RNA sequence: AUCUAUAAUAGUUUUUC
RNA sequence: ACCUCUGAAUAAACUAUU
RNA sequence: AGUAGUAACAAGAG
């Protein structure tokens, strides 16, 4: 009634009637932003200039009745001058600080409810626990982290639609909530906010603070969850780490993810030790995940993962030999596999490397709405027997099975602009990208998969590409049907065998992906970086060599065997490719032996660079190496044997060794350093004498030096665009 | 969304020199296939259009040439190394008392 | 408010702006022409700016900044930060550059507040600073007086004229070229004591007409960021060493004074100073960047950064190569015109080239 | 001992002390007078770079237009705009061949964007050159004036609310024989009726001015403000260029911050890994000389034509309009000049529109030469500028062109032992060259330089250098085996931002936290920064501690509030309370940080929704950096300079606009939360909503039949008033 | 595992003779 | 002359916050 | 005069 009377009043005036008639709803936004021009260019200067004025602050005209014109000292609090383009009056800051001491008082009891997020921050800081401060060689990595967690199974647009449904039911337009998560959250918030006495706009902003996810790229070390990101300034520094645990309640999915990350790191590190089982146990007892001991989490966490199950089995716990893939819990009833990287060409003409599992295997798929039995061979689906609930559940199960099968048809079914790198050029998991692509639109995948006639066995139905229950022909190898932890023993080499004696898990089955933890992973031992990421592992390994250079040098001179067997090099050896560990070790050991027998050719930097590669059991081959590869976030990063490298660059001007762009420390020149330009640790069986010498014909390559014999000097294009004279001993 | 009238006339004058209508240029671009154009233009271009790299050795750089003229003069808003202060023992914090009284 | 006398009307540029007329009514005037838009007159580098910078880097006997309070320390990292901040504050509060910071902040704040409050008045503004002596007693200092002209400032570059009367003991006749803008009086005989006897020296008043704008006054009021600029770099160096040493080195740097950095030059050669010396030097450099801000400084910094990067690449054995190095030199030297600070920076760059390539 | 700060680099690498080379504590340089000299210099230089091109006279505007496309191949290393169209088309073709489907998918996304974008997208921005007033206006104000003029001239296709319909209206306006406008003077309204050529000159005109507060530049430079007619087309072209750039690994746009640094580092490391160990690698820290004064709108039209092959005609037309309008663009000369008579002691403003036929005796030598060079180009008070992209426009399309030139450096294209790749962001670039020896490196650099010359890109020799790969500079980011921190760049952000007390406190603490996270701001320096910010905040807002005797106008009120308070820690710093911030709680709003320390009555007064300083409820007015609104979230006064002009009716008009908008919000509660959409008028929408709501309330029994009948009667009265 | 909400404000980056 | 008014908003991308 | 620097301010408008 008041609204319609005010509208009738505005329609009676000539100008307001013109505005109301000639302005459409679309142009209402334009006229709402319409202004004469707020000449604001330097707000800091403008504020400093205005705070010297008598009345720099505007206020509503009610202040002339709510606040007196003058205070006790007679100072004026407001003036009758109106602000430009409005009926607001000009007031002094004295008016605001007078209100804060003499104004009417209301009940501020609903403020903690309306601003629950900020008071939640206050509570998390209040009940948080601070640990010691450790000064370390920090290696921060720019990654996408969430600063506002929002709701788990929601996006920004879905959260906005849910908010509109909850707060403005009659303004939702054509949107209908389809996701079951949206319906559940909508019902929950409608019941919780029933008979609420807050303004609807304020309620909408509360729900935005509560439900809308926000992620950003930040240079982050430690946990990437919101509770750790909000205190990232406090907990992480350039040279220090502050141990801290937020005081609130920790989400369990973050615990699961961090446990998976820690277990994978621990298992991969333990695989290279002499006794993997003891190393795994002592690492699991020394690991904390968000202020909680890892062993307790393992005892009370039902997470289906290979490394987590290996960690459980090492401690006598019962495991479920299962894993997750695309929202389903797989379990290998029978079969075996060996991973193998195979490059494939996508349907949209993209080249990528996919970890292909060889061998024949059988699986069972379990999901919240569907169940299936899967048999497969190398990149070939033998059969799939789905027994889902509705059409969409069976469709999702079929899509997941097709992606899992790694069928070349599935690869060639890719269309559109499907990206396999991050927006920051970070490599993504190809299988996850294929899943997300085919879960948006799978018509082309089903079309190109094929068809196959069914023989009507047991009455199991067929399925057509458009999701219909045919009885004559079905998708190739797909059939439709209708609707436990075990005690294990773990070997010395982390081989998990069932009570009967069959192998269930192995270290080779552990994923090679190097992820990051949602909750900060604290490791307490001599090497706090022993289960850290590859960048931290490399930097800290070379810094450990630098700091201990005196006794390491003495041991290298006297007893190299014990030096190569230091436990500190094992995290490094977990980065060297498994097939090349022995070759690199043997090559580097031969280089070191030649370096010892040729006095004066003592290059400190060469020894420091090549030492971590000698920690593996040596395999003797005649292959020459110009560079050694190290896996860093999936890409083999080479360390060039001669000269600097992206991983390892030594600066002679500063005497400062920089690894992956992180300072590792300054070396000190040895008296036995060779100030003569003679190198003996570059070629396996050839000693560098000097620069180019045209007397010995044209320059050749390192990979063609076998034909040379004893004393045959030659010129080799070893290194980055350099030719030097080498001789054979 | 059709380009007609004044917009068409402007479009007919927004082309390379050897095209008279936007339709002709569109037809040329639609049928365009790369046929050694860049290589031929590079061969035609004279060898004087190059980016020669001159090494920057330790003996390469020269000192900067400072201008010649009368010596520079002080321009700061207050004295820096020549300022004299008349001081009083006033147990008051920064900006408390009346500036004129303190002066 | 000072009386609008003839001497103040002249000194503050009263009625010096020409009458604003229409081009119709003055197009036939013989000498009517475009504003003088010539380049600045070149000036050569004099030795006094190096002495000014040397004096701005020194340690004073008084504490010049009284930093406010923060919350109580709870985290251990907060206690470590408080210890390091104690070292930083001990180094930075007793530096002449901090006195310049406080003096400039006070002067610019007073000028801007008077400019907004009294558009059409000549205000007398004393130059006041507060300090704590070595024995902790508060002390109020008077440097001189400032008279503000009219301040009907429309643009951010509009100039307000002021007259600066400042006490000094420096004889203007020893370096006359430095004081070309000043009229120096002799207003008294101050009694100083060197070791045991009272020495009588003349007390001079350096009077000049000067001007500033709203943007300059704002950036003078915000002069306390020089502390941040110096201290962030100092702490970056400290933490860079701590990262490879795996322990805090703040106390080792500030007390043991084992690690030194080349910070100056003597007739013997390059001289290296402690972490506190480097902190004071960087603070003085930032303060002088604030006091002598000019387009010449901006151009020189931006253009000489490239040459610094090229020299660094040469020192890293990265085989640097240029294409039009003479063009780069011309671009750098285009900015060296008449600003003493920029000319001193150019001399420093020449010294750096001499030392960095031998 | 003479103190030499520069000698610090003898031990500290330059990248690790790069903050010392940014003197960002003093005031930046400003421009004092006119920008006409710089604009004329830019026009003359742009035409000089293309002087060997073909001259034509535009049949629609009469402006002389210079066409450098397919001009003679250069014989020297001077800058030139003689881009070859076939070379640009071949670069586009090879870019499409190396990334199959990039243009098709980008066109699909851009078609969706074009079909869905609303007209109020044009209001996003500060200023738009209003052709109805021949000066800059706020973007919303310029759009409103343009829409009103179009409606008065029977151009009402924009009433759909879509941006493409507004562009159709612009195109239709181009064909009107006469466009009518309305002018104010000393305050009456006068109708002015432009002719076809005059309106066409106004619509193709970009305003010009000087750039104030620019760091690192000795001399000032000109900048441009696009008009209302071209903004939508530029938005659509930039949307297409953005779609293309998102799919390119070498692109430096549109990624910024830590994401940009991570992408650049990953791309550089991928290039290093792909490089063979037995070959040299060099990186070029490269700039381009006068990129925007040498690139031609005709080449952008060619690029858009190649990109939109096999697309619907309407999409190609709507994308092509922007380069076409940009190749016929005119430039406003600016304010003009001021003339000073020393003898008669007078000064006067000379408008830029008189420079066509003004006597040249007044001007000095350089300005006279500028005017003599530019007079043939002057038409209708503007300068004909056919070549060049004016200022800060089509940056991502420039990035696309640069990335295509970089992409030309694969071994499949070089067909030799050298190859190149690198990074591209608008005009700035970094180039990595690999070759078996130094001769190959030189050959690859030469080939890159000559190819850029072919496509009209001139590599600044005096601002570029080359060294072994591992250190470079790109878009002011300094890479030394990884991007280093640069604190001096963010140093001006510290301080009182000038919104209000609450917002400024939040900004200060958030800036300290962000610089701790990103720019390696140490904890001790963070505490000192907090102290300095608190000091500046207290001085700026006259809110020193209650227990001090700082004599300000606000000090008595703060003393009174301090005396009556029981728990002093609960008072905000704006109210004279103490500073409770430290490193651990930088992320917490002040009102929430000390909420439980406040007195009940003080807290009730501070957070009182019935207070006049901010427009069970809570305080609400656009609450940037203000989590909880208090009485300290006030709004300062607006500038009152408009009251002395003839545009002072805009104040009354915007007051009535705000009144109508608030009345509308009384009918559609979600309008403020989410922008409403609709072709119906405001009164019609409100009446329909009132009728449906009254019917529903009657049906559910919330109101009785008498009130329903009263609402229906008032609605009928409003409908009757609507027609008359 | 993925991950450019929308909008507003401020800040930052983006030079011929 | 009194009187009266007024102290001055480029583009794009990004970042931060709401 | 001074600020300042390629053009301005040294009050403007009514
Ligand atoms: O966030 C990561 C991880 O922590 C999270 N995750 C893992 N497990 C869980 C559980 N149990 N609950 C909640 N979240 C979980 O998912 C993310 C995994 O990321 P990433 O490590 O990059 O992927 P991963 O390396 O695990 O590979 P993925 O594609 O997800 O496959 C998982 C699992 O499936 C095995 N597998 C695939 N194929 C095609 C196989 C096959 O043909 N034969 C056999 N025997 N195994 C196959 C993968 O090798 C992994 O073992
Ligand atoms: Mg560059």
């Amino acid at each position: 009634m008041e609204r319609i009377k005010e509208l009738r009043d505005l329609m009676s005036q000539s100008r307001t009637r013109e505005i109301l008639t000639k302005t459409t709803v679309d142009h209402m936004a334009i006229i709402k932003k319409y202004t004469s021009g707020r000449q604001e260019k330097n707000p800091a200067l403008r504020m400093k200039w205005m705070m010297a004025m008598k009345y720099p602050i505007t206020a509503d005209k009610r202040i002339m009745e709510m606040i007196p014109e003058r205070n006790e000292q007679g100072q004026t609090l407001w003036s009758k001058t109106n602000d430009a383009g409005s009926d607001r009056v000009m007031v002094s800051p004295l008016a605001v600080t007078w209100w804060n001491r003499n104004g009417p008082t209301t009940s501020t009891v609903h403020y903690p409810k309306v601003y629950k997020t900020y008071f939640e921050k206050v509570e998390r800081l209040k009940h948080g626990t601070f640990g010691p401060v450790h000064f370390r060689n920090q290696v921060k990595i720019r990654r996408r982290v969430d600063i506002n967690p929002g709701h788990a199974d929601l996006s920004a647009k879905e959260a906005q639609d849910v908010i509109m449904e909850v707060v403005f039911p009659n303004e939702v337009g054509a949107r209908i909530l389809t996701s079951e998560s949206q319906l559940t959250i909508t019902k929950e918030k409608k019941k919780e906010l029933q008979d609420c006495k807050i303004a609807p706009l304020m309620v909408a902003y509360m729900l935005e603070r509560e439900l809308v996810r926000k992620t950003r790229f930040l240079p982050v070390a430690g946990g990437t969850s919101s509770v750790y990101i909000e205190v990232l300034h406090l907990t992480q520094g350039t040279c220090w780490e502050q141990m801290y645990t937020p005081g609130g309640e920790v989400r369990n999915d973050d615990v699961d993810q961090s446990l998976i990350i820690a277990a994978r790191n621990i298992v991969r590190r333990a695989t290279v030790s002499a006794d993997p089982l003891a190393s795994l146990l002592e690492m699991c007892h020394s690991t904390q995940i968000g202020g909680v001991r890892m062993v307790d989490i393992l005892r009370q966490n039902p997470t289906e993962e290979q490394a987590v199950d290996i960690c459980k089995a090492a401690m006598g716990l019962r495991i479920s030999s299962s894993f997750s893939f695309g929202g389903f819990t797989f379990k290998r009833t029978s079969g075996s596999s060996v991973k193998r990287e195979e490059e494939v060409l996508t349907g949209n003409l993209q080249t990528l490397k996919i970890r292909v599992h060889e061998g024949y295997e059988e699986f069972t798929m379990v999901g919240r709405r569907a169940t299936a039995i899967l048999r497969k061979a190398t990149r070939r689906l033998i059969q799939l027997i789905v027994s889902g609930k509705d059409e969409q559940s069976i469709a999702e199960a079929i899509i997941v099975a097709m992606v899992f099968s790694q069928e070349d048809c599935m690869i060639k079914a890719v269309r559109g602009d499907l990206n396999f790198v991050n927006r920051a050029n970070q490599r993504l998991n190809p299988m996850h990208q294929l899943l997300r692509h085919f879960q948006k639109d799978a018509k082309v995948l089903f079309q190109n998969w094929g068809i196959e006639p069914i023989d009507n066995v047991m009455g199991m139905i067929g399925i057509l590409p458009d999701m219909t229950p045919s009885t004559e022909m079905s998708l190739r190898g797909v059939r439709v049907s209708k609707m436990e932890r075990v005690v294990v023993s773990i070997d010395r080499f982390l081989r998990v065998r069932d009570q009967r004696g069959n192998v269930l898990l192995s270290p080779e089955e552990v994923s090679e992906t190097q992820g990051t933890e949602k909750l900060t992973i604290t490791y307490s031992s001599s090497m706090m970086w022993e289960i850290n990421g590859p960048e931290s592992v490399l930097v800290n390994t070379y810094q450990w060599i630098i700091r201990n250079w005196e006794n390491v040098k003495i041991q290298w001179s006297q007893d190299p065997t014990m030096l190569y067997n230091k436990m500190e090099f094992e995290p490094f050896q977990s980065l060297v490719p498994k097939a090349a560990r022995g070759q690199y070790s043997g090559f580097v050991r031969v280089l070191f032996q030649q370096m010892r027998d040729v006095l004066g050719t003592f290059d400190t930097v060469q020894i420091i660079k090549l030492l971590p590669f000698a920690a593996a059991p040596p395999e003797q081959s005649r292959m020459q190496f110009s560079s050694l590869t190290v896996n860093v976030r999936g890409s083999g990063m080479r360390i060039v044997v001669r000269g600097n490298s992206p991983v390892f660059n030594y600066n002679k001007a500063t005497k400062r060794l920089t690894v992956l762009g992180k300072d590792a420390g300054a070396l000190m020149e040895d008296p036995d350093e060779g100030t003569a330009g003679v190198e003996s640790a570059v070629l396996r069986g050839f000693l560098i004498l000097g620069k180019e010498n045209k007397r010995y014909g044209p320059a050749l390559s390192i990979n063609e030096l076998s034909n040379l014999a004893k004393g045959e000097k030659a010129n080799v294009l070893i290194g980055q665009g350099d030719v030097v004279l080498v001789m054979k001993r | 969304f059709e380009i007609t009238g004044t917009m068409r006339r402007l479009a007919d004058q927004s082309l390379p020199p050897n095209f008279s209508s936007l339709e002709n240029f569109r037809a040329y671009v639609d049928g365009f296939e790369p046929n050694g154009c860049i290589e031929g233009k590079l061969s035609q271009m004279s060898k004087e259009v190059n980016a020669r790299i001159e090494p920057f050795l330790r003996t390469t750089p020269r000192p900067l040439r400072l201008p010649d003229g009368p010596p520079c003069s002080q321009r700061s808003k207050f004295l820096l190394m020549d300022a004299l202060k008349l001081s009083i023992e006033d147990p008051s914090h920064e900006g408390e008392g009346i500036p004129l009284y303190d002066a | 408010n000072m009386k609008k006398t003839s001497q103040l009307k002249w000194a503050l540029g009263e009625n010096m702006a020409p009458e604003k007329v229409d081009f119709e009514d003055c197009k036939d005037v013989n000498d009517l022409k475009q504003y003088d838009s010539d380049e600045p007159e070149p000036r050569s580098l004099a030795c006094w700016i190096q002495s000014e910078f040397n004096k701005a880097c020194e340690l004073t006997d008084s504490s010049w900044v009284e930093l406010d309070e923060i919350g109580e320390d709870v985290a251990p990292i907060e206690h470590i930060a408080s210890m390091r901040r104690n070292y930083f504050t001990a180094e930075v509060s007793h530096c002449r550059a901090t006195e310049y910071i406080m003096k400039g902040v006070y002067i610019n704040t007073a000028l801007l507040n008077a400019s907004c409050a009294a558009m059409d008045d000549f205000q007398l503004i004393p130059m006041i600073s507060k300090c704590r002596t070595k024995e902790g007693r508060r002390k109020t200092n008077l440097y001189g007086f400032i008279i503000k002209g009219r301040s009907h400032l429309r643009n951010d570059t509009d100039v307000v004229n002021f007259v600066s009367m400042e006490f000094s003991l420096t004889d203007p006749r020893l370096e006359p070229h430095k004081w070309e803008k000043y009229c120096v009086l002799e207003i008294g005989d101050m009694l100083l004591r060197t070791a045991v006897g009272q020495v009588s020296r003349p007390m001079f008043l350096y009077v000049r007409t000067n001007g500033t704008s709203k943007i300059k006054m704002k950036w003078g009021m915000e002069m306390r960021r020089c502390l941040l600029q110096s201290l962030q770099q100092i702490e970056s160096m400290i933490e860079a060493e701590s990262s490879v040493k795996e322990k805090d080195l703040t106390k080792e740097f500030f007390e043991n004074k084992s690690e030194t950095w080349p910070i100056g030059e003597s007739p013997k050669g390059v001289e290296e100073g402690s972490i506190g010396k480097v902190c004071r030097t960087l603070l003085a450099k930032s303060v002088f960047n604030s006091l002598y801000a000019s387009p010449q400084l901006e151009g020189f910094s931006a253009e000489s950064r490239k040459l610094l990067l090229i020299v660094q690449a040469l020192r890293d054995n990265l085989e640097p190569g240029t294409f039009d190095l003479e063009g780069l030199y011309e671009a750098i030297e285009e900015c060296l015109i008449n600003d003493p600070w920029v000319l001193l920076n150019a001399s420093w760059f020449n010294s750096f080239l001499t030392h960095a390539l031998r | 001992m003479d103190v030499n700060p520069t000698l610090l680099f003898l031990k500290v690498p330059v990248q690790n002390a790069i903050s010392t080379t940014f003197p960002y504590t003093g005031d930046p340089p400003y421009s004092h007078g006119t920008g006409t000299g710089y604009t004329m210099d830019t026009v003359n230089r742009t035409h000089k770079y293309s002087e060997k091109g073909k001259w034509t006279t535009n049949t629609e505007t009469g402006a002389p237009q210079l066409n450098p496309i397919d001009g003679p191949l250069p014989e020297d290393n001077e800058p030139s705009g003689y881009a070859q169209t076939d070379c640009v088309l071949e670069a586009m073709a090879f870019l499409e061949e190396s990334h199959p489907g990039i243009f098709e998918n980008s066109c699909l996304e851009t078609m969706e964007i074009v079909q869905q974008t609303r007209v109020d997208k044009l209001t996003q921005g500060r200023q738009t050159y209003d052709w109805t007033l021949n000066r800059n206006q706020p973007a919303a104000t310029a759009l409103a004036n343009t829409i009103e003029v179009f409606r008065s001239n029977g151009l009402t296709a924009n009433e759909s609310g879509r941006l493409i319909d507004f562009l159709k209206d612009v195109m239709d306006s181009m064909d009107k024989e006469e466009m009518e406008i309305t002018t104010h003077f000393q305050i009456g309204k006068k109708k002015q009726r432009l002719n076809k050529r005059s309106y066409l000159i106004r619509a193709l005109t970009l305003n010009t001015m000087t750039k104030d507060a620019e760091r690192g530049k000795l001399k000032r430079r000109a900048i441009a403000t696009p008009g209302m007619q071209i903004r939508g087309f530029v938005y659509f072209v930039e949307a297409l260029a953005r779609s293309i750039c998102e799919k390119l690994e070498q692109s430096g746009l549109p990624v910024g911050g830590n994401e940009k640094k991570a992408k650049l580092a990953n791309v550089v490391r991928k290039m290093m890994t792909n490089s063979q160990d037995t070959e040299l690698s060099f990186t070029i820290t490269g700039d381009n000389t006068k990129w925007n004064e040498n690139q031609n709108p005709r080449m952008f039209l060619a690029m858009i034509t190649y990109i939109t092959r096999n697309q619907p005609e309407w999409f190609r037309n709507v994308l092509s309009i922007a380069p076409i309008m940009f190749s016929n663009k005119m430039a406003r000369l600016g304010k003009g000049y001021m003339f000073e008579s020393k003898s008669m002691k007078l000064r006067t403003q000379v408008p830029a529109e008189m420079l066509a036929n003004i006597d040249l005796k007044y001007f000095n030598k350089s300005t006279r030469e500028k005017i003599e060079k530019i007079r043939p180009l002057l038409i209708d008070g503007t300068a004909s500028l056919s070549p060049g992209m004016m200022m800060g426009m089509f940056n991502m399309l420039s990035t696309v062109l640069g990335v295509s030139i970089l992409n030309l450096g694969q071994k499949k294209y070089t067909k030799t032992t050298y190859w190149w790749d690198g990074l591209q962001s608008s005009d700035d670039f970094a180039l990595i060259v690999n070759a078996p020896n130094h001769e190959g490196i030189q050959a690859g650099v030469d080939r890159f330089y000559r190819t850029c010359k072919l496509v009209g890109i001139n590599m600044s020799k005096k601002k570029s250098y080359i060294n072994r790969t591992g250190t470079f500079e790109f878009t002011s980011f300094f890479y030394r085996y990884g991007f280093v921190a640069n604190f001096s760049m963010e140093l001006p952000s510290f301080g009182v931002s000038g919104i209000n007390e609450s917002a400024d406190m939040s900004v200060g603490v958030t800036v300290i936290k962000n610089n701790m996270i990103n720019n390696d701001l140490g904890p001790a320096t963070a505490q000192m920064a907090l102290q300095l910010f608190i000091k500046d905040y207290r001085y700026t807002y006259r809110c020193h501690r209650g227990d001090t005797q700082i004599q300000t106008r606000r000090a008595f009120e703060l003393k009174k509030l301090w005396e009556q308070t029981r728990s002093k820690a609960g008072l905000l710093v704006s109210d004279g309370g103490p500073n409770l911030y430290n490193i651990r709680n930088l992320h917490i709003p002040e009102v929430c940080l000390k909420w439980e320390l406040m007195d009940e009555d003080y807290q009730g007064r501070l957070c009182n929704p019935m207070n006049p300083f901010v427009s069970n409820a809570v305080v609400m007015p656009s609450m940037e950096y203000d989590a909880v609104a208090t009485t300290h979230s006030w709004i300062p006064k607006r500038n009152r300079s408009i009251l002395n002009t003839s545009q002072r009716g805009i104040l009354e008009d915007e007051q009535m606009y705000q009144k109508c908008c608030n009345l509308f919000e009384k009918f559609f509660p979600s309008s403020s939360y989410r922008r409403p959409v609709g072709i119906s008028s405001m009164v019609e929408a409100m009446v329909s909503r009132a009728r449906i709501d009254a019917r529903i309330d009657f049906e559910s029994g919330r109101i009785k039949k008498e009130e329903f009948a009263e609402i229906m009667k008032i609605c009928s009265t409003i409908e009757e008033l609507r027609r008359q």
